[PDB]
């Protein structure tokens, strides 16, 4: 109805049809911490608001209101509690609260309580039919936003919507092949729909890892994929590797090549293979070319894997 | 020559984007920009490195009291408020006055909802974060007055209230579940005694389904790894002793690659952008395993250092996140406040305090007038405050019980 920005904007105070009612101040005591000077706007709609909740009026003129407490402070966990109430007991049109819900989102994309909000409804309806292509939106704008990724999960696991995931992971990859989101979204899909078993599927996501590490050898995100699917089995399962790694080095080389080289030698010597002696110490001359030269703010860390190679692998 | 960031050969550790830009290469680029105008100052025709106390006090002091109506947005976050400035003034080494104390505790107070729990501000329902928020308040304050405060038997109700079948809990009724809900019902719990046998049951095989292909925990099984869910993740496994559910040795290369290898702090997730704030979520974690790793009997564990460059942590902190007017950014050219002034220095004090056993061994950068007070990398208060708080709870009984 009366929107906080028009000219006409009347405090409710001011207004004849709420006249009945007393306003409620707030209880901040004698002499309060952490006091907010609140405009005179926001102190006039928090009044009322106090007053239709502690009276528990479920009316539709204290649902109008909550939309105003909402516009003035979206995270009022306690006023968004009160607006469902009033969906359910003024029985509203749930359709009609998805499109203010959508709005609102648009507008404040990383507020929790607004998509906790989205959610309700959606489990209320029973309906998912808006929310890939609603996501999708405001992916488009913040294509990294967690809550939006959060709601995609959950929409998906819960309404079982995986058949055009992976199309929409690919556009993705596409669009931004650094995007860490979508990377973590490929194995989501993958991992509840195929699984990693498949040595099939297993190989082309492997060779599809390597092909994107070739056109983008600093890009992490690939790395620690193709890490953390081959770490399940173990990576001296696959002779192959090490030698195809140690073919990308004179050119590709980030320090990302070096660390994963030594994951592998790491795995090798655990199985006890050939070598034990050569081996480790191939490891420990990474360890220091890293620490000392190629990766010098994770000094530490890598002083500390030099010592555990040393630690285990002696005699 | 003795500034990390200023040698010649860390023009190395700039942004190699191998000719292909993308969106996420260009905003680290941007930033990268940035930072190095501002080291490039600090070198100009020497000086040493400050913490601005004097600043960050009058600032902080101000605000304990009171706030402009830019601040209405924080109208359900007051407790939280509380707790951010408090801990920065017990970091700084700031008495708190008696009387300052006093009106913390009745404010506490009136957001304390009669069923239990804390809410964000005088008669609003009660929510995990200011109800952790208030309690470690009352801790740093660290009084009888404050401590009786707290309503310990409604408090646990409050926590069944939450507690769903699969060990997960609500931020608040009707609310949502993630990690830092655990988080907090084992922070609140632990530190006013009040865990029975079966409150936290399934809860930290709950947050192990959290850890992912990365290493670190998401918000919610499945979810990408984040600084934030992480550290609550761990630390109330540290909480619940059951740190060994997780593979400690992927959750290490996880958050140690996400120190930045230019400007010396912490992005939150990866190939994501660099922030004060992560310099305690991601680097208050390497004391978190270290004690883990340790009581393992790991011996390849250093007794100076933290697994994370200190000194570059450090740099980042004094020379890129302190506002002249006073309080701590994100990263230059934001505008400051007191979410960011409160972790920023909480993680200067962790990059500035090793301890380990009998270990001790401390790196302050800049005037030696820089050192902070030492925090608790579980509770984030300090760990005088901490002790003293557990052992006056353990003198009562669990309720439901004796
Ligand atoms: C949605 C999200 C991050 C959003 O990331 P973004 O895109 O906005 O930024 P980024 O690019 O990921 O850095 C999740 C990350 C979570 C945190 C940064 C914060 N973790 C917590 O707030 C822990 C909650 C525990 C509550 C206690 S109460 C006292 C203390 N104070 C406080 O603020 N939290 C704790
Ligand atoms: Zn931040």
């Amino acid at each position: 109805f009366l929107s906080l920005d028009s000219p006409t904007y009347v405090l409710y105070r001011d207004r004849a049809e709420w006249a009945d009612i007393d306003p409620v101040p707030q209880n901040d005591g004698p002499s309060p911490v952490v006091q907010i000077i609140y405009s005179e706007k926001f102190r006039d709609v928090y009044d009322y608001f106090r007053a239709v909740l502690q009276r528990d009026e479920r009316s539709e003129r204290a649902f109008k209101l909550t939309r105003d407490a909402i516009e003035l402070n979206a995270a009022n966990y306690t006023v968004w509690h009160f607006r469902r109430v009033l969906l359910r007991s003024l029985q509203k049109d749930l359709q009609e609260e998805m499109n203010y819900i959508i709005a609102i989102i648009e507008e404040q994309p990383k507020n929790y309580q607004v998509w906790h909000h989205r959610r309700v409804l959606v489990e209320w309806l029973k309906d998912p039919s808006q929310e890939l292509e609603f996501i999708a939106d405001i992916l488009n704008q913040d294509a990294k936003n967690y809550h939006a990724w959060q709601h995609r999960q959950w929409v998906i696991q819960e309404f079982r919507l995986w058949d055009n995931e992976l199309q929409y992971v690919d556009q993705l990859l596409k669009e931004d092949v650094r995007n860490n989101s979508v990377w973590n979204q490929r194995h989501f899909v993958i991992s509840n729909t195929t699984g990693y078993s498949d040595r099939a599927v297993l190989e082309r996501e492997v060779q599809y890892t390597l092909e994107m590490i070739k056109l983008v050898p600093h890009n992490e995100s690939a790395w620690n994929y193709l890490k953390g699917i081959l770490q399940d089995r173990g990576l001296s399962r696959y002779p192959n590797l090490l030698n195809q790694l140690l073919d990308l080095q004179p050119s590709h080389s980030s320090p990302y090549l070096i660390a994963f080289l030594v994951d592998i030698y790491e795995d090798m010597l655990e199985n006890q293979c050939d070598n034990k002696e050569d081996i480790l110490n191939k490891a420990l001359e990474l360890c220091e070319i890293l620490a000392k030269e190629k990766d010098t703010i994770r000094k530490e860390y890598w002083r500390y894997i030099g010592r555990s190679l040393q630690s285990k692998h002696s005699r | 020559e003795p500034l990390y960031s200023l040698r010649p050969e860390h023009a190395r550790e700039r942004l190699q984007d191998d000719s292909v830009e993308t969106v996420t290469s260009i905003e680290q680029a941007k930033v990268e920009e940035k930072i190095q105008e501002v080291f490039s100052s600090y070198k100009f025709n020497v000086p040493r490195l400050v913490l601005q106390r004097e600043k960050h006090f009058h600032y902080l002091k101000r605000g304990l009291r009171q706030l402009t109506d830019a601040y209405e947005c924080l109208d359900a976050s007051r407790p939280t408020l509380c707790y951010w400035i408090l801990h920065s003034l017990e970091l700084l080494d700031e008495p708190i006055p008696q009387i300052v104390a006093t009106d913390v505790c009745q404010f506490l107070e009136l957001c304390q909802s009669p069923d239990g729990g804390f809410g964000g501000g005088p008669g609003q329902y009660p929510h995990l974060a200011p109800t952790t928020a208030a309690v470690n308040a009352l801790c740093i304050i660290g009084t009888e007055e404050a401590y009786n405060v707290i309503n310990r038997e409604k408090l646990l109700q409050y926590l069944y209230s939450l507690k769903q079948p699969d060990g997960s809990f609500l931020m608040h009724v009707g609310g949502e579940v993630d990690v830092r809900s655990a988080y907090c019902a084992a922070s609140v719990a632990s530190l006013t005694n009040i865990i029975t046998p079966d409150l936290f049951e399934g809860t930290a095989e709950w947050i192990a389904r959290c850890q992912n292909w990365e290493g670190g925990i998401g918000g919610v099984p499945g979810m990408e790894a984040h600084g934030g869910y992480t550290f609550c993740g761990l630390a109330a496994l540290v909480i619940l002793k059951k740190e060994r559910s997780l593979n400690l040795k992927s959750l290490l290369q996880w958050v140690t690659s996400r120190q930045m290898r230019f400007e010396g702090g912490f992005q939150g997730r990866c190939n994501k952008l660099v922030d004060g704030c992560y310099s305690f979520w991601q680097a208050g974690l390497l004391p978190l395993l270290h004690r883990a790793l340790h009581a393992q009997g790991d011996p390849a564990l250093s007794m100076s250092h933290w697994m994370f460059h200190q000194q570059a942590l450090q740099e980042y902190i004094l020379m890129c996140c302190q506002c002249p007017a006073g309080g701590l950014l994100d990263k230059p050219g934001k505008s400051r406040d007191f979410y960011h002034t409160c972790y920023c220095l909480s993680g200067l004090s962790i990059a500035q305090h090793f301890g380990s056993g009998a270990m001790l061994h401390d790196v302050v950068m800049g005037v030696p007038e820089n050192v902070l007070q030492p925090t608790h990398p579980v509770y984030n208060i300090g760990p005088d405050k901490v002790i003293q708080a557990t052992t006056h709870f353990l003198q009562k009984p669990v309720p439901g019980f004796e």
